[PDB]
């Protein structure tokens, strides 16, 4: 058996890569995460043979931890590579980012002696540069999943665009919830207030998964986010607080100066 | 049954039927069989209702 | 006439996205920013309409600086729009990361009334994560221009991986050259080292754009990078100095301690 | 070019990736590549490889 982890990206049927959607026709079998009914429906046209990962969810008001459910994916996904299937997992966005169930397979996989690569894919990130005209090289990025922000030191550079993942589920520490309470997103807004304003714009951005959607890139003050309403495909963008400085001694020794720069 | 799943397959991913659109949303919507009801749900962004009309 | 900027990714073929490959198949015209002559020929079976807009590049050192290329570079796009073509800029990668040419075309475009609208694509760190395993959202990630990151202040968080983009040309701008590769980057070393331990592990990487060949991932310690043999393409990844740590500030407000982490 | 045009193929389709990986010679024989284009892909020379197309 061999394993190879595709993305689907976020839109519906046309953003996937050709080699991936090739991956995905060929495979024995297709394991599946995808954003709605349409694209499953899209999925199951491509290859018959799929088994929806999202069954592996909390069902019928039970609660369970979000790393059991990803330990069960990943040993059904397993499951098929050691029967010896041709196994492609096909994730939406990009199969190795904020993803865990892919990269914990292939490790797996390797370890266990069989064949498993991951093809890139588009992300929610990638979706965000071209929805918001953000070209990230002009400031540079940075990106933390929101709760490990809270739950572990990570210090930002207010230069630079700032993006929370996760930011529906920011602070909940069970990890068996699929939103957050506003008393969280609240000492959120109090640890950001270290680098950003509280009057301080931010983006709640979500790209559409349909072809017929706009995006959602709702604007309002830092302050307001613990009423905000988020969904699980919410990602937060925190644009740049402060003006860039020059660092002299660098400018110095390189022999340049702010009067060629910007 | 309903041909909402088959019309935003092709749109997603035929770039010709996605100028199309973005030209005339309504008269396209309408040239693939769309109910009023489904156009609205389009037009007014409301993506839970769009997903009621498929057959979830 | 209109716009749609496109990114073919960084692999021959099949990493575009299917609509992307749909949107060159149907244009009235393609300008073209390929990676080799294999991936040229495949455009130009797509569409035989192709303008290669590596041809503005400076040559026979004729003086022009590179604001000078992407100026002319939008000029042609835009002058092509302006006569009443349905335009394509087909660009490597994703078409709007370090990219001046499309959001320049698509701000100029908008700006002068006419539809413009870039589809996003697969980048380098898009292959970055895929091809060395590494999960962005494992401790988190921050990326900048090697030259942005040396000439303004941005402390960065060791915990996260670090990519500089550029960074063969890592400190360079038109007047004094240092086209001492090992002057620049021996400078950025004595930089980093104001985080990361001179025996640091970094890694140099180049993700392949043929299907028979294999990515540059070149593991050396930090001080060792003056002396690398670097091309246009390469990209430094600088992994994680520390470990994560717990939060006890944000741990308090929440309620909360390590050992109530689910 | 058949050596373009296999570079093509091999790029989009999966199953000839994965035919390609699991006897890379073989495959690039069949194809009909000449001893020192499957030489220069087999010792990883992308520079010999663009001369022996034109590029
Ligand atoms: C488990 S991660 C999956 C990310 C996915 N692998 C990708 O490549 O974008 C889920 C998080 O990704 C982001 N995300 C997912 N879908 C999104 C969307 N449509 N728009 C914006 N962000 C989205 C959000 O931060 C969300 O909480
Ligand atoms: C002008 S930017 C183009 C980026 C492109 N739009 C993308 O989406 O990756 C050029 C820089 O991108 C990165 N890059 C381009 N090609 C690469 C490759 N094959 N492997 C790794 N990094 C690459 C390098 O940092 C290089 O200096
Ligand atoms: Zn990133």
């Amino acid at each position: 058996g061999s394993l190879v982890c595709v993305g689907t990206g976020l839109q519906l049927a046309g953003q996937i890569s050709v080699l991936s959607r090739s991956y995905i026709e060929h495979a024995d079998i297709v394991f599946s995460l995808l954003p709605d009914g349409f694209s499953q429906r899209w999925l199951t046209k491509l290859n018959p043979n799929v088994i929806n990962l999202q069954q592996f969810y909390a069902q019928n008001g039970e609660v369970k931890n979000r790393r059991d459910t990803y330990e069960q994916m990943v040993n059904a996904i397993l499951d098929a590579v050691r029967a010896g299937k041709k196994t492609v997992c096909a994730l939406y966005g990009h199969p190795g980012v904020f993803a865990c169930v892919s990269h914990m397979a292939i490790t797996r996989a390797k370890a266990e002696g069989f064949s498993a690569k991951m093809e890139p894919g588009i992300s929610a990130e990638a979706c965000l540069w071209a929805d918001l005209g953000i070209d990230p090289g002009n400031s540079g990025h940075q990106s933390f999943e929101a709760s490990q922000f809270m739950f572990f030191n990570h210090v930002p550079d207010p230069t630079t665009h700032l993006l929370l993942w996760q930011i529906a589920i920011a602070g909940e520490h069970t990890l068996t919830q699929f939103h957050t309470s506003s008393d969280r997103l609240q000492i959120l807004v109090e640890q950001l207030n270290q680098w950003y304003p509280l009057d301080h714009e931010v983006v709640i951005y979500e790209a559409a998964n349909l072809p017929i959607q706009a995006p959602r890139i709702e604007r309002l003050p830092l302050a307001n986010l613990p009423q905000a309403h988020l969904m699980p495909i919410s990602t937060l963008l925190i644009p740049p607080a402060k003006k860039l400085e020059y660092n002299y001694a660098i400018l110095a020794k390189l022999g340049i100066g702010p009067e060629d720069l910007g | 049954m309903s041909g909402l799943s088959d019309f935003f397959t092709q749109l997603g991913q035929d770039a010709q039927l996605m100028e199309d659109y973005k030209q005339n949303p309504e008269a396209v919507m309408r040239a693939h069989g769309l109910t009023d009801e489904q156009i609205n749900a389009v037009m007014t962004g409301d993506m839970e209702k769009l997903k009621t009309l498929s057959g979830d």
